[PDB]
């Protein structure tokens, strides 16, 4: 009897927790990008997508674009589950 | 070169700090105005009702 | 506002860290003092440099005082 | 699987499409974020430490929910998010604007509402799963009392 209730309670909780944690990292990306990059009114907010076993080249590709622009020389927040 | 960018980032910030505290007194100048007016009305009502 | 003194050998890594953790910015003034002075045990006969920490914000004062002690800077009230 | 999350401010959003030309690295979706209420520089710096504190607590409490899911029927990744997988949700999510009001203060008010809301589910599910684990352990003792020699069973 308690297994059916706890699985419904976990599905109510864990789906709301991941949506809140994604909203928490979005506020964390909203902050510290207004200070690193300038704020005339707002910053140019874009995002990215995960990568498998090629992130050593992705870090090399991102640092080449960011060293001329400007721990990283840009804004970054890891979110791995 | 990048130092001249960070100058106008801060000058955008300090001017923004002057703006937002001006709006919170802009709201305060009308939030107290409609409640101070009814306060003197009620006491002048209580003065004019006793002499009535 | 903070005014203070730091040696010449630690000033380029100081502003690299000062740009890093403050990260809005503080408009740093770089100016080297003349012929070497000496605080008694640290440091013995070194020519230092002044700096200027205005920043106008009065919140980043906590975030710079840790850096001023971490790089062992000597600060005086102006 | 990991998840990478990089903003590049400085059109410039077409330089985001120039990063889509790097197809051998990632797809690099957009994930539009609405304009939040700003206006503080002192409180924004202080909120950066609080957002760092709230991020580690909320993800860490969520990791215990996955461990408590193995206590139910013992692997399977069925964590659907708004009738969607976690990759498909995060590619096209946004701020809900009603669960966290954009008109309210994003530094204090919208952050603590997400904080007290998550901590309400964190404390309640920690206590509720302890009751279901208490009945599961005693039923194993009911199987342990029906085991062994006849002098002890």
């Amino acid at each position: 009897k308690q297994f059916g209730p706890l699985v419904r309670w976990l599905k109510v909780n864990f789906s709301e927790a991941f949506i809140a944690w994604i909203h928490v990292k979005a506020l964390r990306v909203f902050v510290e990008s207004v200070l690193r990059y300038g704020l005339p009114v707002n910053f140019q907010a874009m995002l990215l997508q995960p990568n498998k076993k090629t992130m050593k080249k992705l870090r090399e590709v991102l640092y080449e674009l960011y060293k001329h622009l400007d721990y990283y020389p840009y804004v970054y927040y890891k979110i791995d589950c | 070169a990048d130092v001249q960018k960070q100058i106008k980032h801060m000058m955008a910030f300090i001017e923004q700090e002057a703006n937002e505290k001006a709006e919170e007194i802009d709201a305060k100048a009308e939030e107290e105005f409609n409640i101070e007016k009814g306060r003197l009305v009620q006491t002048q009502r209580l003065k004019i009702m006793e002499y009535y | 506002f903070v005014a203070g003194v730091i040696n010449r050998e630690r000033i380029p890594t100081f502003e690299r860290m000062l740009w890093r953790v403050c990260r809005g910015n503080v408009f740093l003034r770089q100016a080297e003092i003349e012929n070497p002075l000496e605080d008694p045990v640290t440091g013995d006969y070194v020519h230092k440099s002044v700096f200027i920490i205005f920043f106008q914000g009065d919140q980043l004062k906590n975030r710079v005082k840790k850096i001023c002690e971490g790089f062992r800077a000597s600060l005086y009230p102006c | 699987t990991e998840f990478w999350l990089i903003s590049a401010p400085g059109t410039w959003e077409k330089l985001h499409a120039a990063t889509t030309k790097n197809n051998n690295l990632a797809v690099s979706s957009k994930f539009n974020i609405p304009d939040l209420k700003v206006g503080t520089l002192d409180v924004l710096v202080g909120l950066s430490d609080e957002l760092a504190k709230l991020d580690a607590f909320v993800e860490g409490v969520v990791k215990k929910v996955a461990q408590y899911m193995a206590d139910v029927l013992e692997k399977v990744q069925e964590n659907l998010l708004a009738n969607g997988v976690d990759l498909v949700t995060y590619i096209t999510r946004f701020q809900w604007d009603m669960a966290k009001y954009p008109i309210k203060q994003s530094l204090k008010n919208i952050s603590e509402i997400i904080a007290k809301g998550v901590t309400q589910i964190d404390n309640d599910l920690k206590s509720r799963a302890s009751a279901y684990n208490n009945l599961k352990g005693n039923l194993q003792n009911l199987e342990r009392k029906n085991a062994g020699s006849l002098l002890t069973r």
